[PDB]
């Protein structure tokens, strides 16, 4: 029982950190992906204004 | 009753303590918060936990440990982690600044300001305990706190406590593969001050732990977690004779008077060696002859050093589990009739054995398998002189051009004390050669 | 003898699949590159 | 399809053909080409009668994340080095075997013994029981080496 | 073959 | 854990090997993005032979795209399975082709071979075993016969113990498309002779004859030829990637085929190759597969076998089949056609069997043969070269760009002695 | 206590070992996961498994085998197959680079990189083995690992182990059916160096097993699975007297001293009967005389060559099932009174009879019929001079103009080894003719 308690705590901590860095990586990818359209919209607007 | 105080010094001592007190609590049944689990274990009475724990009356067991680290970044992990409600808060002592891999900084400037507090805590633990067996100082020669403050503690404590056996577990730097750069300086400085005060200094080398858990455990990516887990298994196999009832009980006084022939040769090698993964363990017998033959192998010494090119002083076998002394005697007889294992001429009787009925405890999330038999092999061997000579070579071709010396001089060390440390270790080499011839 | 027959039916099903994809490719009324003048003429 | 659209010459997915639980399939709908408003002329290749309800033909295989290994050769390599054998056997993750080296041991069903499943394979074993002194010598000669009794 | 049979029955 | 490093160069090599990656990716169960979508472990045991894993489940291939002009790289990216190559091994020049072996070997080609070797060194000592290399190219261009031969020379010098093979789309008099093709072929066979371990020389006109015949392909274009070559590649290398009844890797094939060091010029072939109108009129069995193997219609390197004598011939079968039937067919072919075989080498058919068939076929086979008739193409290319170099053909380009005529004479001599070496064993008696 | 170690080297050796350990597990009751189910059946203390299966005490039996190949493609299939949790994972020894069909490659450069680890594993397994009856070494003569590494392994074993029964099971090349091209080279090279190190050199010919499986198994398209199942039945019939009690038992020590007359002429031919199917087993009597007459038949010899053009030096007869000795004696007297089976003149007595009560155990999905009587006949005849003559006729024809010799001489083998092997096997042929005259 004492071993199973510690195993439960380690499993919960591992799951909580795994979901965490998954969120960080995927949010970073989302921000870069949005910046990709932002750059080309800036270029199109600059060309039209010029 | 048969209790022993555990001082952990430095990051390399604190992490070993974190991997060790977990195993102690899981072996003795105490929960991470210092309590018996839901008062269901309590049906009778026992003093098995009395060695490393002490009752506070109601339900609480505090450990006889003192965690010291000058930088406050690994002690706070203990003070905020799962084992927060186990340690007494005044035990987990920490400082403000860092020794910064400097023996002089850890021994003369920052070590001189917290030594009184840690000695007062040691005094309180000694007054609390009834009859002391000794101390276990878990540290690394390394650099910084583990070299300076550990040596300062073992000076100011050996002047205060009398003889009072002072076992010292030391993480020894590798032959080639080391972390810091002033590690030769710190090792040469700490061996001068940890020679007349230590009683038995168990060497552990990170390269040997990596190689052993890479070959036997099949772990291609090991770390300090596995390293300190194996060291925790070593200290459990050592202190199981004190804690639990066995056929032959071998305590600290047995360790000194059976492993220290002369009062300078007290640097043994600890090899815990029924180490095996959970996949290979189910396909093996793991019997007494196999586990004794595993220790007397150059690929299983837990210091990176071949015992074939050398001679044994004395040997200590510690068996745990359903092990019989007569298969033990058959194994020792086969070892003695074997030719590869070479002893000295002046020690015909060179074995001390301790049989214990307690099986090895298993930690969840670990890699060692649930075995029914364990053996810890403590060897005093002439072969450690090659490691001492390698550290002398590393010290010599840095002190030739005075590299990294102004740091120690500014922190407070005199220039010549390096030369007395080198002369002391050269005398240690001459002592090993004279006793090995 | 049942498994060789299952192989035979997978062959016949892939024959039907190829015919259906061929009909869709005879459809899809844009023919690949479809130069933007022709493309905007078809769009408007 | 696949090899020159020769079709009726075997399986297009030779491994996926004999698998107990294959991967889930995605019935995709292609974004065609033209925008939402345009007149489409019936080209003189199709028919005024409707096209095939192309549901079993527009297919694409998406990966599944089994807990054995997460589709990753590197984790497969440290599992192989750790010598952790897979849980489900080749008699379970497949149908009747693909490779011919899996034929030794294809009759083994984990849930039923062989004698109960078919009774014609029962062979009564004729073995002599080891006597007391033979058992004694056998258990002792493993443990010790310098001891011998006649 | 269901859908084409519908127009077969239709005409 | 063996591996193969792919080193496609030139337009022809880039197109053929891109088709090869498309053929092998869905065979290993890899989508055009690069994510593993296979179900079993027979797919994902030997991914490392041709692929490197990246973080996120992606599997980049193990190819070094080599060229000297942009546009072939753009076609590779725009094609399907194009967004799977890493955009760092895309090494290519900015001046261009011109079917000049000097432009591919000595000048501005040679200021890019350093970058190609740097990429190959990264991608070679990135792993553990490094069994060998494949290179796909054409012996009729500046960036296929210059870059290819320079790469083979440098890498044979650097790693002189691995297996390292070329695929070598040879020229032809009919279907030629280039006038300096005899110059490039004769001047590059000189480099392929002493620096390769085996060359699977492939004839465009033979591929066209396959398309016109039994495939019955009305409009072949330049994709189905590369599909045939890719099928031969997969059939050759399938024993590294899949388990079999009798496995034989590239070094085993090299040992059991080439008897003497300057004889490694093999003739690829594939079976079955049927028509769509005849797909359901003949069962796919081992003897029918063997017959279509040994048929000259399925030979994609010209060289009609009846005008020559087979040396060592290897057959690599794929699919579930019986070694008894395979071995008795291999025996019966040799016994029936005893004239078209080497009398001083008995049992000269190297048989390999892999259990896993390719996609779309219940069974298949790959022919390679060290036939004597391969001297025919070298004879005719040497004939064209000695007809051109006689009255000083297109040569001012090569000489003003930086070669001497002594190189041309040396290449002609070192091709004619290879022709004589193959001619020696056409009528040599045992005793 | 009688027990043997099985070394399966090469792809052929590993696959024969798979189809052989399947048969051993099926006839000893151990399930593929290694656990004997027992279930309190009619077994009353069975110990027949401890000739092949070690016993770590959990209910799990592990076999005494090493599956070695210098290529991972078949050892990995063993590791992922049905019998995955059976063998010790450290006894699935595999290499990195594939040794091609090249005796020099399998013997000299990459052969001497894994041989030390194989020897260490065999040393540990034989240290586990109490009384070692012998080694059963399974390979093919086609080349690479089965010819080079096998010869190197036997060369090391004959040095470090001594006079131990090294029984060998070879897949001899067929007269006309072949897979590789340098098979005469590899067979000529390996005979010269397995002549002085193998006690028995059992032969099996693929063409002969093909014709058997096509003639009396009624299997039109046999495969390596059927071939290895038949070889598995042969070796199980050979070794079952170590495991099951019989009327008269013969083991690996009497085995050689009854089979091999002279120290070079040690090449037995093993044939099995009945190899009939169930369709034709339903209509037969299957008496001992019938099965012996089927054993002594030119169309049933497995090393295919007509034995009517040869002399029988010795015949080891192995009977399994409800076999009484009177029928054995009557059948032997009948075939001795037959004029075709003529024995060599220095041999009035030439049969070694071994009776065992255990019948053959049918493998489901197999080809052999379940029978209550079986005879495995073991000839030592002079008809193998024809096979050696065909092998030399191929070898000198290939070697007359140095075909494929560049691979060996660039690998490291010198030119003289081919001539040495040719003269050695010519000496073997002249020994065969001078003993047949
Ligand atoms: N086995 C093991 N060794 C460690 C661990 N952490 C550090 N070490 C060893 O300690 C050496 C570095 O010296 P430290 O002990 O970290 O220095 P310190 O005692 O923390 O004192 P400072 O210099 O002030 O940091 C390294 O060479 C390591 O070998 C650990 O967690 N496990
Ligand atoms: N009876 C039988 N013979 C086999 C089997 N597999 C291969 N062989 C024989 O082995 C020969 C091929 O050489 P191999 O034995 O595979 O070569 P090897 O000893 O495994 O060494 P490598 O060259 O490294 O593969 C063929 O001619 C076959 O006769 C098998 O499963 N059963
Ligand atoms: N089989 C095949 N041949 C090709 C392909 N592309 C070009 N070729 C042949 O290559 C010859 C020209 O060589 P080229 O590829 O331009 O050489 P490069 O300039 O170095 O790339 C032509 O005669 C073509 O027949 C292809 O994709 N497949
Ligand atoms: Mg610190
Ligand atoms: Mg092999």
């Amino acid at each position: 029982n004492l071993s199973d308690d510690i195993a439960r705590k380690r499993a919960m901590e591992e799951e909580m950190e795994r979901v965490r860095e998954e969120l960080y990586h995927e949010e970073q990818e989302e921000t870069q992906r949005q910046k990709e359209m932002a750059e080309i919209e800036r270029q199109i607007r600059q060309r039209l204004e010029l | 009753m048969r209790e022993c105080i555990s001082i952990h010094v430095g990051q390399a001592g604190v992490q070993i303590g974190n991997a060790c007190w977990e195993l102690y609590c899981l072996e003795h049944g105490i929960q991470p918060d210092g309590q018996m689990p839901s008062d269901k274990t309590i049906g009778g009475g026992d003093d098995s936990f009395n060695t490393f724990f002490s009752e506070t009356g109601a339900g609480k067991h505090v450990p006889r440990a003192v965690f010291v680290d000058l930088e406050p970044t690994v002690v706070d992990e203990v003070r905020t982690g799962t084992y927060r409600q186990l340690f007494h808060p005044e035990q987990l002592i920490t400082g403000k600044e860092d020794a910064a891999n400097n023996y002089a900084r850890g021994h003369y400037t920052i070590g001189k300001e917290i030594v009184d507090l840690v000695l007062d805590r040691i005094r309180k633990l000694a007054d609390q305990c009834t009859g002391l067996q000794g101390f276990l100082i878990f540290h690394s020669f390394g650099g910084g706190t583990g070299s300076g403050f550990a040596s300062l503690l073992m000076e100011r404590l050996s002047v205060d406590y009398g003889k009072k056996s002072k076992l010292e577990f030391a993480i020894y730097p590798a032959p080639q593969i080391s972390t810091a750069v002033v590690e030769p300086y710190n090792t040469i400085l700490t061996t001068h001050t940890t020679l007349e005060h230590s009683d038995c200094a168990f060497m552990v080398d990170n390269e040997a732990i990596y190689d052993i858990c890479r070959r036997n455990l099949d772990i291609e990516r090991p770390t300090y977690t596995n390293l300190n887990r194996l060291i925790a298994q070593i200290v459990s196999s050592i202190t199981a004779s004190l804690r639990f009832d066995g056929a032959l009980n071998v305590d600290l006084t047995e360790f000194q008077t059976n492993l220290v022939p002369y009062p300078r040769i007290h640097f043994p090698l600890a090899t815990y060696a029924p180490v095996i993964s959970a996949e290979k363990a189910y396909h093996e017998q793991l019997s007494v002859a196999e586990i004794t033959n595993a220790c007397f192998e150059p690929a299983n010494q837990m210091v990176k050093c071949d015992p074939r090119h050398g001679k044994y002083m004395a040997c200590c076998m510690l068996y745990r589990g359903d092990v019989v002394p007569k298969d033990v005697n058959a194994a020792i007889a086969t070892i003695k009739t074997k030719r590869t294992i070479q002893f000295v001429d002046w020690c015909p009787t060179g074995f001390k054995v301790g049989i214990n009925y307690q099986p090895p405890t298993v930690v969840p999330g670990g890699d060692l398998a649930k075995v029914q038999r364990a053996v810890c092999m403590l060897s005093n061997t002439t072969a450690i002189a090659e490691a001492w000579a390698r550290l002398d070579h590393k010290f010599d071709l840095m002190y030739a051009k005075r590299a990294f010396v102004h740091w120690y001089v500014g922190e407070g060390m005199e220039e010549g004390e390096f030369s007395e440390a080198r002369e002391d270790l050269a005398a240690l080499e001459k002592d090993y050669e004279e006793v090995g011839v | 003898k049942d498994e060789e027959y299952r192989e035979y039916l997978h062959g016949l099903e892939t024959e039907a699949e190829y015919q259906a994809k061929l009909k869709e490719a005879l459809a899809r009324p844009v023919i690949d590159k479809a130069h933007p003048v022709r493309r905007q003429h078809m769009s408007a | 399809m696949s090899f020159f659209n020769l079709t009726e010459l075997g399986y297009q997915y030779p491994i996926r053909a004999q698998v107990k639980e294959p991967n889930s399939v995605y019935s995709y709908h292609l974004a065609n080409s033209l925008p939402a408003g345009s007149y489409v002329s019936h080209r003189p290749e199709t028919a005024k009668l409707p096209p095939i309800n192309m549901h079993k033909y527009n297919k694409v295989i998406e990966p599944v994340d089994n807990p054995e290994h997460h589709g990753s050769y590197v984790k497969f390599t440290e599992r192989l080095h750790k010598h952790t054998r897979c849980a489900k056997g080749p008699n379970d993750i497949y149908r009747n075997p693909v490779t011919t080296a899996q034929l030794p041991g294809s009759w083994y069903r984990k849930e039923v013994p062989l004698k109960q499943s078919e009774p014609w394979t029962y062979v009564p074993r004729h073995v002599c029981v080891s006597s007391e002194m033979t058992k004694f010598v056998k258990e002792m000669s493993v443990t010790n080496r310098e001891f011998s009794l006649f | 073959l269901e859908t084409y049979h519908q127009q077969t029955l239709y005409r | 854990m063996r591996e193969i490093v792919h080193m496609q160069a030139g337009q022809c090599g880039n197109q053929i090997g891109a088709k090869f990656w498309e053929v092998i990716s869905d065979e290993h169960g890899i989508d055009p993005t690069g994510t593993y979508h296979g179900d079993s472990d027979l797919q994902l045991e030997r991914i490392n032979v041709y692929y490197n894993e990246a973080t996120g489940g992606k599997y980049v291939p193990r190819a070094v795209l080599v060229d000297l002009e942009p546009g072939t790289m753009d076609s590779v990216r725009s094609g399907p399975f194009g967004q799977i190559f890493r955009p760092d091994n895309f090494v290519f020049g900015q001046s261009g082709a011109g079917n000049n072996w000097a432009k591919g070997h000595y000048t501005e080609g040679a200021e890019l071979v350093d970058s190609v070797l740097d990429v190959v060194r990264k991608e070679a000592e990135s792993c553990d075993c490094l069994q060998g290399f494949q290179l796909t190219h054409s012996l009729g261009g500046g960036t296929g016969s210059g870059m290819g031969t320079l790469l083979i020379s440098k890498i044979r010098e650097e790693y002189p113990d691995r297996i390292m093979n070329t695929f070598s789309v040879v020229p032809s008099p009919k279907v030629s498309d280039t006038v300096v093709e005899p110059y490039n072929a004769t001047l590059s066979v000189h480099q392929l002779v002493e620096n390769t371990d085996e060359t699977y020389c492939i004839d465009n006109e033979a591929l066209y004859d396959i398309c016109f015949r039994t495939l019955k392909l009305t409009t072949p274009t330049y994709g189905d030829l590369n599909h045939l070559v890719s099928a031969t590649m997969s059939g050759v290398t399938t024993c590294l990637r899949f388990p079999g009844q009798l496995n034989a890797d590239l070094r085993k094939l090299a040992v059991n085929m080439v008897p003497f060091p300057r004889l490694h010029f093999f003739m690829p072939g594939f079976a079955p190759l049927t028509s769509r109108g005849s797909q359901q009129y003949r069962a796919l069995t081992v003897p029918e597969l063997t017959q279509q193997m040994f048929d000259a219609k399925n030979m994609m390197a010209a060289c009609d076998p009846r005008h020559g004598r087979y040396l060592t011939v290897a057959a690599i079968f794929r699919g579930r089949m019986s070694m008894k039937e395979v071995d008795e067919q291999m025996l019966n072919v040799q016994n029936k056609n005893s004239s078209y075989f080497v009398e001083w080498i008995p049992n000269n058919v190297k048989t390999a069997v892999c259990d896993i068939p390719p996609r779309g076929l219940k069974m298949s086979a790959t022919f390679i043969g060290n036939s004597t008739a391969i001297q025919e193409l070298f004879k005719r290319i040497s004939e064209q070269f000695t007809a051109m170099f006689r009255r000083k053909a297109f040569l001012h380009w090569y000489t003003g760009e930086g070669m001497d005529e002594m190189e041309f004479t040396e290449a002609e001599s070192n091709m004619n002695d290879l022709v004589s070496e193959y001619q020696q064993y056409q009528d040599a008696t045992a005793e």
